[PDB]
């Protein structure tokens, strides 16, 4: 019963910037990044078939 | 007004003198280390810290030993070997305590020991804390 | 007197208790 | 984001199975104790919690071990002999841990040792974690 079993977290939406120190007046280098996570809920919520 | 800090913060010991124990950090979020003196030193005791992976036959008991590599931090340089170490000085007094932690997680287990066992050895404690959980 | 205060383990189950299901019921 | 926790939250050794070391908590305000199984047990092993007083011939020595009283809580009765005491059960696993901890804080040094030293006792280790520094 996802929604309980699973919680996803975001922090900040992707970013991208200009780097200055590989910059010239020929050339352009760009940094980009993001965060984000995810953590288990109920250990109850959910089960898992298999072979056997 | 006291309080149960055992629930929160768990300690567990690493090198009681004379064993290394491998300490479980997959469970919580943070960790570090707490060295403490019991009798006086003769010379500079140097530690080696390790990381263990899962074993291969069952899941439930760590793996082989391996060391922890280094991360240089903004303005700093990497160590020569280019592993990480901790070094515990002559002038700590038997009355004093010293604590560090590693940058990085890397495996499941964590361990430590000296690199040499001698008669310095047997006289430092090492414990491990670790901060709120995840489960 | 002292309450102790525990967790079930360090992991979720170390060694997962899995279990085999129900048989089937009857012809 | 790793911290080092050890600078705010210390722990140290009480009782490494074969040895009692005394605790002194005096430069903190909070403190609790912190029991682990490293092997399957065989019967119940009950602990003593004991205190110090500094010593007359030194105060950075602690003196000999005095015994904790019990403090009844607003619910529940008092104690048979009124003498705090601690009791791990036999269906503690080898991966599981237990915390505790004192109402009051009555002297400076603090401790804990198995009512009954035998091959059962030496299966446990218990360590403890302070929690703020008044200095």
């Amino acid at each position: 019963a996802w929604k309980t079993a699973y919680y996803a977290v975001e922090k900040r939406p992707m970013f991208f910037e200009q780097y200055e120190g590989g910059s010239s007046a020929w050339c352009v280098k760009y940094q980009f990044g993001a965060e984000d996570g995810g953590f288990v809920g109920c250990c109850e919520h959910g089960r898992v078939l298999r072979i056997g | 007004m006291n309080f149960n800090v055992g629930v929160d913060f768990p300690s567990f010991i690493a090198w009681d003198g004379t064993t290394s124990f491998p300490v479980k950090i997959d469970g919580f979020n943070q960790f570090g280390f707490t060295f403490k003196v019991i009798e006086e030193l003769t010379a500079d005791v140097p530690f080696n810290i390790f990381y263990h992976e899962a074993s291969e036959a069952d899941p439930c008991v760590p793996g082989p030993a391996i060391r922890v590599p280094d991360v240089p931090f903004c303005d700093g340089v990497a160590t020569a070997d280019g592993l990480a170490t901790v070094v515990i000085p002559e002038a700590v007094a038997v009355d004093s305590f010293c604590a560090g932690s590693v940058p990085c997680f890397n495996g499941p287990w964590i361990s430590i020991a000296p690199v040499t066992v001698n008669a310095d050895s047997a006289k430092v404690q090492v414990t491990v804390t670790m901060k709120g959980a995840t489960r | 007197m002292v309450s102790l205060d525990c967790r079930n383990t360090c992991a979720p189950a170390p060694a997962s208790r899995l279990v085999q299901p129900p048989c089937f019921v009857c012809r």
